[PDB]
């Protein structure tokens, strides 16, 4: 029964994954990461302290966010002494944000938090953003009280008018404003206010936010974005960079003005034209054509082969069939591949192998 | 209330915390065809009723009028108020046995 | 090894009344054993106060040892003293555990308590006197200690 207990738990876990449909998602994103650094964050519920762990997870989130969203930009804000402090301008450089967070890791948190101040700063920082981008705000709230100079309700209404989206991660309990902020800002959806239940659960919540959020049907904006694909060039002598004005061995050449840049993907400093590589767009393709989840094969029927199609792993004999088939191509797979094919890869080998 | 129960044939007495139900017919001279209390069939527990008999120092706490100005009890109740206010997210309601007891104890906390 | 020594406890009780020591037993069968012992000399018989150290050691050699249990709840002859720990007191977790091992059954047991130096062995004795609420005597093997013990 112990082995069956694990199997049934896997089925329950697979129950949520069954319902997958290609929802429209905004690949281009503009995130404003807000961290709470107040007296309430000095507690020891999270070892060594809330501030240390949150900063540590923030660095991991930055690494993950830019890895799967190469054509996105992020900004970092912090609440301290009842005021909102800006620590990094919105930019596409992952290193800049990580460096800023590392410096923040030293200063001790103190004072009270001010959501209205943080939201107001986020609203201003997101004002110079193209309409084709999705404006998102990730707030890490730990305090159960908010001290603000003005009316928070007015700011929430302004946030809705600006088509901003807010995600709040709590630490202790539910806050009335956070629920209202996460509800009115997300078309009444109540799934954008999450409270962690332990140290491990917090890691999943940060990882979940990486995936682009689906867009609402009524909030439909379609437009064409002008972009360019620079060609990498190797130079025998170092030359000045158009971005930092420093000696570098070489850089990508913009196809619109021939101005060189250090690293990609970034907007050209001269023609203000977003420069990217073919790989950068390719990564976000899986969010557009998600691989249909595999359905477990009942043991009543007869299996095709005793070994996995993609990894040639003999299926254990052991109650419950250890095989998962793909409806599109009807190819059995072991448990290990399905996790690997839906988390690392995003293409079913069986479907590709089938000729037409 | 006697005229009311005689002039009207059918009367329903309902409330959220009317218990025990046997006493009201005794206190007010009337008879009921049926008297029952319904228990909520909530899937998940929604309210946590708990009773506190002593403070953090293991000292019994009570609101007896004669010992209202008790240095030990006042601190114990004061500690309870502050500690709960730290974890209560939005709102907290405190109910005192009488205005005078509340009036005196609040002054003690202020000093 | 466990069987031999684990069955001995709990058959003979020593009680004190009006400064007179009575070896009280709740069964009459013990009379044929204790009274017939060469060293010795519901039924209860008197015994010399100075002879307690002799019979008790003899009780170890013989199968049944003696236990010193005091039923202070039902002892009304001895005058009582009303003393309780003040609110400022804070019983540490280990102090409570030691008391539980003594009052687990419900009857006070005479024994030894071993705590680290400075852990509060004084308060251990203070708690026993306070909870018993009867006449108590304290012996402290020093003069400076007695002064600080009282303070
Ligand atoms: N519960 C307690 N609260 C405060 N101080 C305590 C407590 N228990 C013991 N102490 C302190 O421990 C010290 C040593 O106590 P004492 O009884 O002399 O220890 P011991 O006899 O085990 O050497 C004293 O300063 C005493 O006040
Ligand atoms: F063990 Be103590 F110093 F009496
Ligand atoms: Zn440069
Ligand atoms: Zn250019
Ligand atoms: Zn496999
Ligand atoms: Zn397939």
């Amino acid at each position: 029964a112990s082995l069956v207990a694990s199997i049934v738990e896997a089925r329950k876990k697979r129950t949520a994954k069954k319902n997958i449909t290609p929802y429209q998602r905004g690949i281009i994103r503009s995130l404003i990461l807000t961290l709470d650094c107040s007296e309430a964050m000095l507690e020891k519920d999270l070892r060594p302290n809330r501030h240390a762990m949150i900063i540590q997870y923030a660095i991991d989130f930055v690494h993950e966010f830019f890895d799967q969203n190469p054509i996105s930009q992020m900004g970092i804000i912090i609440m301290r002494n009842g005021l909102a402090q800006l620590v990094s301008q919105v930019s596409g450089n992952p290193q800049d944000h990580i460096d800023a967070l590392k410096s923040i890791r030293k200063q001790e948190p103190k004072g009270n938090p001010s959501l209205q101040n943080a939201l107001e700063m986020a609203r201003g920082l997101l004002l110079p953003v193209p309409a084709h981008c999705t404006r998102e705000v990730l707030i890490v709230f730990g305090s159960l009280s908010t001290t603000d100079p003005g009316d928070i309700h007015q700011t929430i209404d302004s946030l809705v008018s600006e088509k901003i989206r807010v995600k709040v991660l709590g630490l202790s309990a539910q806050v009335a404003i956070c629920k209202e902020l996460c509800k009115a800002t997300n078309y009444g959806d109540e799934s954008f206010y999450k409270i962690l239940l332990d140290e491990t659960h917090l890691k999943e919540l940060f990882n979940e936010a990486v995936t682009p959020l689906p867009v609402n049907k009524i909030n439909k904006g379609f437009t064409l974005v002008k972009m360019g694909f620079p060609t990498r060039i190797f130079e025998d002598t170092p030359t000045f960079c158009s971005c930092h004005s420093k000696l570098v061995y070489g850089g990508y050449f913009c196809p619109n003005c021939h101005s060189k840049v250090c690293s990609l993907p970034t907007v050209c400093p001269c023609c203000d034209l977003m420069l990217i590589l073919s790989t950068h767009l390719a990564r976000s393709y899986h969010h557009l054509m998600p691989l249909k989840t595999f359905a477990e094969v009942p043991t009543t029927e007869k299996f095709r082969s005793e070994d996995c199609f993609s990894c040639q792993s003999r299926f254990p004999i052991l109650l419950t069939s250890s095989r998962y088939r793909c409806e599109d191509c009807k190819q059995e797979f072991c448990v290990d591949c399905d996790v690997f094919i839906h988390e690392i890869l995003h293409n079913c080998p069986g479907c590709e192998s089938k000729p037409v | 209330i006697k005229p009311v129960f005689e002039r009207f044939s059918s009367v329903i007495i309902t409330s959220g915390t009317i218990s025990p139900l046997d006493m009201y017919p005794r206190m007010l001279n009337f008879k009921t065809v049926l008297q029952k209390s319904y228990a909520m069939t909530l899937a998940k527990k929604s309210f946590l009723p708990m009773i506190i008999t002593k403070g953090s120092d293991q000292v019994a706490i009570s609101s007896r009028f004669e010992i209202r100005n008790d240095p030990s009890i006042v601190r114990n109740y004061g500690s309870m108020l502050v500690e709960f206010a730290k974890i209560t997210p939005d709102g907290m309601v405190v109910f005192f046995p009488s205005y005078l007891y509340m009036e005196s104890i609040v002054s003690m906390w202020q000093t | 090894f466990i069987k031999g020594a684990t069955i001995s406890y709990g058959k003979v009780k020593l009680v004190i009344k009006h400064n007179r020591y009575f070896v009280e037993t709740t069964q009459a069968d013990i009379l044929q054993m204790l009274l017939n012992d060469s060293v010795i000399g519901v039924h209860s018989f008197e015994i010399a106060n100075e002879s307690v150290e002799v019979v008790k050691k003899r009780c170890q050699e013989i199968d049944y040892p003696v236990l010193e249990e005091y039923d202070f709840r039902n002892d009304h002859r001895n005058p009582d003293l009303d003393i309780d720990l003040k609110p400022s007191t804070q019983i540490r977790p280990y102090q409570e555990k030691s008391l539980s091992k003594m009052f687990g059954n419900g009857r006070a047991r005479s024994g030894i308590i071993v705590l680290p130096c400075g852990a509060g062995k004084t308060l251990v004795g203070i708690t026993a006197a306070c909870t018993i609420k009867k006449s108590v005597i304290v012996l402290c093997t020093s003069s400076v200690s007695v002064m600080q013990w009282r303070q």
